[PDB]
């Protein structure tokens, strides 16, 4: 709970020394919100010339593995994306170490609700919530200061009743739907802004960081355009061309589309693997296929020209594309595609919208490479993480394009698979929630990636429910290939059709905890993200009976 | 044309200005190639669309009217690059390729005519080099006015203006400049889109540094432009002028050839030689399809490398590499196997004939019925020179040039004295005989010989001869039968080979480049004693097959059989990339033909 | 040699047996001699090290499947698989040749 | 004595060194004060560095600037020395061919550093061990010598003063050897006549004919 | 034993050479540093022209507490006078700062921000400059004979990059020629 300038100028005090340092980032983890944020942050540390180790952790338990493993003279610490729920002081312990303690720890995240241990009892942290959530949150204010320090018989049940009032108050907090709020990137951007620095890079990194989650809600991201577009108006690269120039060469707003891989892929397949087109226009259907060809029958566009590479489509088809869209797409309910968001330019190397550049980053995560096998495997994921780190770096644009085509590979697996599950009709409506399971198919190892099932079930929840009236229902998916039945399984929540009345707060973060608080045989919280756990097939079916009741939501 | 001159300035701009951070790629490329005397540049249309969309929008519109203009500037670019003035500098070629978007041949009609089309197909036969004009000048037959025409591309008859008339001009042949033109006859890919029908061939034409770039019969990609010319309504012949052409992977190869080098190959090819499993991992490269039959499976490899070919004076020269027999009961996988084998070869032709598909198995010289005069039409064996020989239905091969196979396999040649031409032309092609034996398993209780036509001599002509016998036997099946349903869906065995890719196994499009690689280095050779070992081994092979013949059994062995097993040594050795061959090295080549010796004993 | 802390020619020069024994004895005797050049300077050299000129000054090295940490010298930088840093040229020179560090 | 002239002639020595045809004198008279000077502030810097730990209960810029200055200067002499050690090996025999001889200028303290003579003979000696135990056993009598036969040849090599190298001419002019037309110098080549020279002009030729001018510091390489 | 290169200097190295040359900068800042070859200075006036060595300026520019001045030789309108001199003198190479190509890459890598319109301009002018100069080199290469060489004005990068070819060759020339006797 502190303005950034204070904690930053303070981390400076512990910052320079040789040999270094001692403070280090913990990149956490595979979720993209850190990546841009870390990088700008990296550059920050590189701008102030300060040595830092760089750690790409994956597993939740693996954090314990690392903190307990090698930290010695470390005078200060950074961490991301974690501890917004569970406390490390319990998880690490810690214990006092030398007021003005020997070691500082920084932790960043948008996930809610914060731990009770997070704002108060300042030891490891240095809570970073500022200035997002004040809130109040006057409930933790009573969660301690009423709790602490806690006629004698009648005031006993009275003190215990007021404490039960604080218990029943504080019980509701910390028992609640877990949700993301704000891309940390804009926090570090307004941080860098407080320090006075703004780089067109850093705003583009902000774009990619903010944009990282755009498949998930916004929600502030809707109002982030102003928090960004204004900064785009804060950048005036030139009054005018100055053609091209070969260098700078910087971004501008334009007609972006939820439609997928636009710039680098065929317009046809652009409508075709795209998520927003899927459910609305029924892509698994051949009906909606032909029906799509009706769209070009209103677009005056050849099926060939749909098979065409975006680079070669006529300048005419380019200039009129949007206007054409305005004359047609409004027919089938597709009016919400068009978005005015941001597009980077390397010019001669092409131009890429942020929304697009996101995907290939997510490509290098699953691809582009007895319990030790999966640790070695997770380790391979963390390995390919770095290729995405350099895939942020412009210096080599070439390696990025790998993952770019790879997106066509990924989606070609996904889109095909989802339909493959659709004509099978694997949906079980149940009562409280819709749920499915995947026993086998092609490329289940590609379904080991938390994100592959994340994108998958994202695409499939958009698919299964537009809505698709009525009463949108939360989702869960499962799959297995190797490991004897780890059965990677994740919790999922419905996206409104662009017209979000409420935040909606996933209850399975708590619920999966209720099952891990339940018989919890074979269940594994080894995952960082409460949305997803490892589960054995033997106990997962009863994990499903125990998932049925008690229904929490 | 000053509009075109503004376009000229536009391209000069395009070159001098363009940057990939920071060198100007085309600009470097120029002064690079001017000392190559390439006088041509290959430009990405994407660096172009990245530079200015406009010029492409008009370029994609009538490129024919611009492509030469594009050159007239870059030929000027060399003027401002090659040298300083105040020769002779040849008019440039340009070759442009792009990722583009693939189009199928059968659907090519009208429409896209006079535009750019990326597409592949495959070339059938190369036309002879045909030279065409570049510069020409003329004095008048009457007024002696001296005309100068720059003939440019892309007909156009000579202008008549200074009786004088009608057109009094004849070429000054002495002072004129020139270029070659290829006239590609190329065919659509075998796979799409034949529907029911026959594959089309659409004619295209190379020029200058584009010429002879592509072998007859290799997979290729051409971009070019779809256009038409009369060539005796209006009924003009469809064709495509060629810019630019790029080989489908690689193909490079020809000639002498290519690497180039990408150093990691030597190491990666040497590490292969340091892998004790490499010989056997090659064996595991050959049949992702076929589980088992490891014997003949080891037998395929040693052929492709090429064996000993030594030319020692006088003109005596011994062949490589050899011959192999897949004859055995149906279920051998040998056709499926062969359809692996040909795809392995860098250059080869698949023949199930008769001869393939329509090919005279040997080149059959056939008169051009127009302007008379027999010309050799080429042949499957001819085109497959320095490459694999594929044969099915060898029970049925043409009997007359069956002998030309009886010959070409050995003397590495085919002599045609027929009609006018006496030239003895090279087939160094190495045969693999896949035919099905007479009556299947019925020649096993009989004399196994004379199985092939009416003579046993064909066997002598061949080398590694192998009889594949599959009894219906237990558990060798249940594992390959287990292998089966995996093989089919979902390629549960074709995934299982991809972790062997990371663990061990070769990629096999690699295997091409491997066998292309080590066939271009000089021929491997054995040390003396493995040879004397071939002497005491064979003295007992021959001894054994006279003693085996103590029963007056007709048959089989020759002195070209020992030598046959010799070439297998330098084969298996050419695997090693070693000038020598070890004793045991040779020895598993011995155990490798040893099954064929029991094929003689059965 | 190779370089810290060489600390031995053992397993270095993989030839080992394949290299003829007269040369084996010779070679190891010769780097015995070069150790005396480590005795003569008194620079400190790091002749075996510091071949290429410095710049500037800080780089990002990433670790490849290496643990670690051997980092007792100077300070302990905690080598883990997939671990990179931001650090001066100095400490790089040894584990970059030692094979542990990578990116420059 | 100017600390900058130290490194000026240190680079002069180095730059001349790698490009040089063959090994030239070891500049201990000035290097000495250097190899001590390095350790001087090598020790000092750590006093103000750990003294920077005394303010710890800001300006590291000249700290790591000074630090950098060392490794940047320390690397310098490395290529210099190592190259010499190599040329020693390359010339190891000829060095002794000049060594056993009286005339004229020998290793002494004069050409080689103490470590250089040590490395020299220890290397040639152990070289003799390796060559003798392996190919000289096995050592027919006239072959018992490793040196001139005569022919061919051997090493001998490489007192090649003849070799070609790039040069750049300079000196603190009287305006000595200056003959014009604008500038010095001569002198005429073994098989040819004079060119001649100017300082602003870089003239490539035999190392012999120009060698004195390296000795004179009249030309850069 | 250096192995590589070995006689010629690595461009990688020669850059380390030129990095030791003096230049002017515009300090942000107002101990000592002591150093060795530095002399200067007392706390150096901010926002004023001052002489220092390159590499220090490189590093403090990396902290952006200084700004490097564009060399007064490096400008568009200047490159014009020199390249024009180059076209009208087919034999002589004209006149250059001599560490320049290295200086170019060096400054453009970092110092890029300090110039006014170097971008898409000078890199072309110097590409072309290096071009006509390169053909002047290559064309001068037919006079190659033993034993005389006038390269006159040629840059150390320019020279060193091609060093092995003239050196090694010319030896094969002179050796055989005088060997004739
Ligand atoms: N490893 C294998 N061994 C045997 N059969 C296989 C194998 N893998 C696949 N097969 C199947 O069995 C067949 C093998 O080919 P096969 O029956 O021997 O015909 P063939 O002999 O190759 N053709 P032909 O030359 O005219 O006799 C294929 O059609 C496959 O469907």
């Amino acid at each position: 709970i502190s303005q950034f300038s204070e904690a930053y100028n303070k981390i400076l005090r512990n910052s320079s020394s040789h040999s270094s340092c001692q403070l280090v980032i913990f990149v956490s983890c595979l979720n993209i919100d850190a990546l841009c944020a870390t990088k700008m942050l990296s550059l920050l540390f590189k701008k102030q010339l300060v040595q830092s180790q760089i750690v790409p952790i994956f597993g939740y338990s693996e954090l314990r593995r690392h903190y307990s493993q090698l930290d010695d003279n470390i005078n200060s610490l950074l961490l991301v994306g974690f501890g917004g729920v569970i406390d490390l002081e319990a998880f690490l312990e810690i214990d006092p170490q030398e007021q003005s303690f020997r070691r500082d720890i920084y932790v960043l995240d948008a996930h809610r609700p914060w731990n009770l241990d997070n704002i108060f009892g300042s030891q490891i942290i240095q809570c970073f919530d500022d200035g997002t959530v004040d809130d109040t949150l006057g409930e933790q204010k009573e969660a301690y200061y009423k709790l602490l320090e806690l006629n004698d018989l009648s005031k006993r049940k009275q003190r215990k009743k007021q404490i039960h009032e604080y218990e029943g108050v504080l019980e509701e907090y910390y028992s609640q739907g877990t949700t993301v709020v704000n891309s940390i990137s804009a926090q570090i951007y307004s941080l860098l802004s407080a320090i006075g620095e703004t780089n067109l890079s850093n705003l583009w990194l902000n774009i990619l960081g903010t944009t990282s989650l755009d498949i998930a809600y916004a929600q502030v991201y809707n109002r982030l355009y102003p928090l960004l577009q204004d900064e785009v108006k804060r950048l005036t690269p030139s009054s005018r061309n100055s053609v091209k120039t070969p260098d700078t060469l910087t971004l501008n707003i334009q007609p972006d589309y939820y439609l997928f891989l636009l710039r680098h892929s065929s317009l046809y397949d652009s409508f075709y693997y795209s998520n927003y087109v899927n459910a609305k226009l029924s892509l698994w259907n051949e009906n909606g296929k032909k029906r799509l060809h009706k769209m070009f029958a209103r677009m005056g566009i050849p099926l060939s020209t749909a098979q065409e590479t975006w680079l070669y489509m006529d300048h005419s088809i380019k200039r009129e594309l949007g206007i054409i869209f305005d004359k047609n797409l409004d027919r089938y309910g597709l009016q919400d595609i068009i978005r005015d968001g941001f597009v980077r330019t390397l010019g001669y190397r092409g131009s890429i919208s942020a929304s697009e550049f996101v995907e290939a980053l997510t490509a290098l995560l699953e691809v582009g490479n007895s319990a030790q096998k999966l640790t070695n495997l997770r380790k391979r994921w963390v390995s390919n993480f770095w290729l995405s780190w350099d895939a942020l770096d412009d210096r080599k644009v070439e390696l990025l394009n790998r993952g770019i085509q790879l997106a066509q590979d990924l989606q070609r697996a996904i889109f095909n698979t989802g339909v493959a599950i659709l004509e099978k009709k694997l949906i079980k409506h149940l009562r409280i929630y819709r749920l499915c399971v995947l026993q086998d198919g092609p490329d289940l190892d590609l379904y080991r990636n938390p994100l592959t099932l994340l994108r998958l079930g994202n695409w499939l929840i958009e698919c299964c429910a537009e809505s698709e009236d009525k009463q949108l229902l939360p989702m869960v998916l499962a799959s297995i290939d190797e490991n004897t039945d780890t059965y990677l399984v994740a919790g999922l929540t419905p996206r409104y059709p662009r017209g979000t009345k409420k935040p909606i707060l996933n209850n399975f973060s708590m619920a999966f905890q209720q099952i891990t608080a339940e018989t919890d045989a074979k269940v594994r919280i080894d995952n960082f993200e409460s949305s997803i756990i490892e589960i054995r097939r033997e106990d997962l079916s009863p994990f499903l009976e125990k998932l049925t009741l008690s229904g929490l939501l | 044309d000053d509009d075109n001159t503004e376009i000229i300035k536009s391209f000069k701009n395009f070159i001098l200005e363009f940057r990939l951070d920071s060198q100007f790629i085309y600009r470097d490329q120029l002064r690079n190639n001017i000392l190559v005397k390439n006088y041509s540049l290959t430009v990405n249309m994407e660096h172009l669309i990245g530079y200015n969309e406009d010029i492409y929008k008009k370029l994609s519109d009538e490129p024919s009217d611009i492509i030469p203009l594009f050159e007239t500037a870059i030929t000027q670019v060399a003027k401002r690059i090659s040298i300083l003035s105040r020769n002779s500098l040849p008019t440039f070629q340009l070759i442009l390729n792009s990722n583009a978007n693939q189009i199928p041949l059968r659907d090519l009609d009208s429409e896209h005519v006079s535009k750019i089309v990326r597409l592949s197909g495959i070339i059938i036969s190369t036309s002879v080099l045909s030279s065409r004009a570049t510069y020409l000048s003329i004095m008048c037959r009457n007024c002696r006015h001296t005309t100068s025409i720059t003939i440019n591309n892309f007909t156009v008859s000579l202008p008549r203006s200074c009786n004088c008339g009608p057109d009094p001009y004849i070429i000054i042949h002495e002072s004129s400049k020139f270029i070659d033109q290829q006239f590609l006859k190329l065919q659509e890919i075998p796979e799409l889109v034949p529907v029911g029908e026959m594959p089309r061939n659409l004619t295209m034409t190379c020029d200058r540094y584009l010429t002879n770039k592509v072998i007859p019969g290799t997979r290729v990609t051409i971009v070019g432009i779809y256009s038409i010319y009369n060539s005796k309504v209006a009924i003009r012949t469809p064709y495509i002028k060629i810019l630019g052409i790029q080989s489908d992977v690689e193909t490079s190869s020809i000639w002498n050839s290519v690497t180039m080098f990408t150093e990691e190959e030597e190491e990666e090819f040497l590490q292969l030689s340091r892998n004790p499993k490499l010989y056997e991992i090659l064996t595991n490269s050959i049949a992702p399809s076929i589980f088992g039959n490891e014997d003949i499976k080891k037998a395929i490899v040693c052929l492709l490398m090429g064996g000993s070919k030594k030319i020692l004076p006088d003109g005596m020269r011994l062949r490589g590499d050899i011959n192999v027999l897949l004859l055995g009961d149906p279920g051998t996988a040998k056709s499926q196997l062969l359809k692996f084998v040909e795809k392995v070869s860098p250059i080869a032709v698949y023949t199930s004939g008769k001869g393939s598909s329509a090919a005279g198995l040997t080149a059959s010289v056939q008169r051009d019925p127009m302007t008379r005069e027999f010309y050799l039409e080429g042949g499957a064996m001819v085109l497959a020179d320095g490459g694999v020989v594929c044969i099915d239905e060898f029970d049925k091969m043409r009997d007359e040039d069956r002998v030309a196979i009886h010959e070409a396999m050995e003397q590495q040649t085919i002599s045609i004295a027929k009609a006018g031409i006496t030239t003895v032309l090279n087939s160094r092609t190495s045969v693999l005989a896949a035919a099905n034996p007479i009556y299947g398993r019925y020649d096993d209780l009989k004399s196994p010989g004379d199985n092939i036509d009416f003579q046993t001599t064909i066997l002598s002509r061949f080398d590694m001869i192998f009889i594949v016998k599959d009894d219906h036997n237990e558990e060798r099946d249940i594992s390959i039968a287990n292998h089966v349903i995996n093989i089919h869906t979902g390629n549960a065995n074709a995934m299982q080979n991809q972790q062997e890719e990371n663990g061990s196994e070769i990629s096999i499009e690699k295997m091409k480049r491997y066998i292309t690689y080590c066939r271009l280095k000089c021929a491997p050779r054995l040390s003396p004693q493995a040879a004397e070992k071939l002497s005491s081994n064979f003295v007992t092979i021959r001894k054994q097959l006279l003693i085996n013949e103590l029963e007056s059994t007709e048959r089989p062995i020759t002195i070209r059989q020992l030598e046959a097993i010799i070439r297998i040594t330098e084969s298996l050795a050419k695997l090693e990339l070693s000038p020598i061959a070890q004793e045991r090295h040779v020895d598993e080549a011995i155990r490798l033909f040893q099954a064929s010796t029991m094929d003689a004993a059965s | 040699n190779g370089l810290d802390l060489m600390s031995s020619i053992t397993f270095s020069q993989q030839d080992t047996n394949n290299l003829s024994h007269q040369e084996q004895e010779y070679l190891k005797e010769y780097c015995d001699l070069i150790t005396d050049l480590k005795s003569g300077d008194l620079v400190d050299i790091d002749l075996s090290g510091s071949l290429v000129p410095p710049s500037d000054v800080f780089i990002d090295v990433r670790v490849l499947k290496d643990a670690g940490e051997i980092q007792t010298e100077y300070g302990v930088f905690n080598l883990i698989k997939d671990s990179q840093f931001f650090v001066r040229q100095s400490d790089v020179e040894r584990l970059i040749q030692q094979g542990y560090l990578q990116k420059i | 004595v100017s600390p900058q002239q130290d490194f000026s002639d240190l680079m002069k020595s180095w730059k001349n060194e790698r490009c040089s045809p063959e090994l030239l004198p070891y500049p201990h008279q000035l290097m000495k004060r250097l190899l001590n000077r390095i350790s001087m502030q090598s020790q000092l810097i750590e006093n103000i560095s750990m003294g920077f730990l005394d303010m710890q209960n800001e300006s590291k810029l000249p700290l790591l600037c000074m630090e950098t200055e060392l490794e940047r200067l320390k690397f310098v002499i490395r290529s210099y020395i190592r190259c010499r050690l190599s040329k020693i090996d390359k010339f190891s025999l000829y060095l002794r061919q000049l060594n056993e001889d009286e005339n004229s200028l020998i290793s002494l303290t004069d050409l080689l550093s103490k470590d250089e003579i040590k490395y020299h003979d220890t290397h040639s000696l152990i070289w003799l061990k390796l060559v003798n135990d392996s190919i000289l056993k096995y050592m027919p009598e006239e072959l018992q010598a490793i040196n001139d036969t005569e022919g061919s040849v051997n090493m001998i090599d490489e007192p090649d003063w003849n070799k070609f190298v790039f040069i750049h001419v300079n000196g603190p002019p009287d305006g000595e050897n200056e003959f014009g037309k604008p500038c010095y110098t001569v002198t005429i080549p073994d098989l040819k006549e004079e060119v001649e020279l100017t300082i602003g002009s870089i003239y490539v030729m035999r190392y012999e004919v120009i060698r004195d001018l390296l000795r004179d510091d009249k030309v850069a390489l | 034993l250096p192995a590589h290169l070995q006689q010629t200097f690595s461009p990688e190295e020669i850059q380390f050479i030129v990095e030791n040359e003096p230049i002017k900068i515009f300090p942000r800042i107002t101990w000592q540093l002591i150093t060795t070859d530095d002399k200067a200075l007392n706390n150096m006036v901010a926002m004023r022209s001052t002489e220092v060595v390159l590499w220090i300026a490189l590093l403090l520019k990396q902290q952006s507490k200084c700004s490097i001045v564009a060399p007064q030789w490096l400008t568009t309108k200047e490159l014009d006078r020199k390249i024009q001199y180059e076209k009208t003198h087919p034999d002589r190479f004209s006149e250059l700062p001599w560490n320049w190509l290295v200086l170019a890459r060096i400054l453009f890598n970092k110092a890029k921000d300090d110039f006014h319109d170097p971008i898409h301009e000078l890199r072309g002018k110097i590409q072309d400059l290096r071009e006509i100069r390169q053909i002047k080199v290559l064309k001068g290469l037919k006079y190659l004979n033993e034993s005389h060489l006038q390269l006159d004005n040629l840059s150390l990068l320019e020279i060193n990059e091609l060093r092995p070819f003239i050196t090694e060759i010319m030896d094969k020339l002179r050796e055989i020629h005088t060997a004739s006797l």
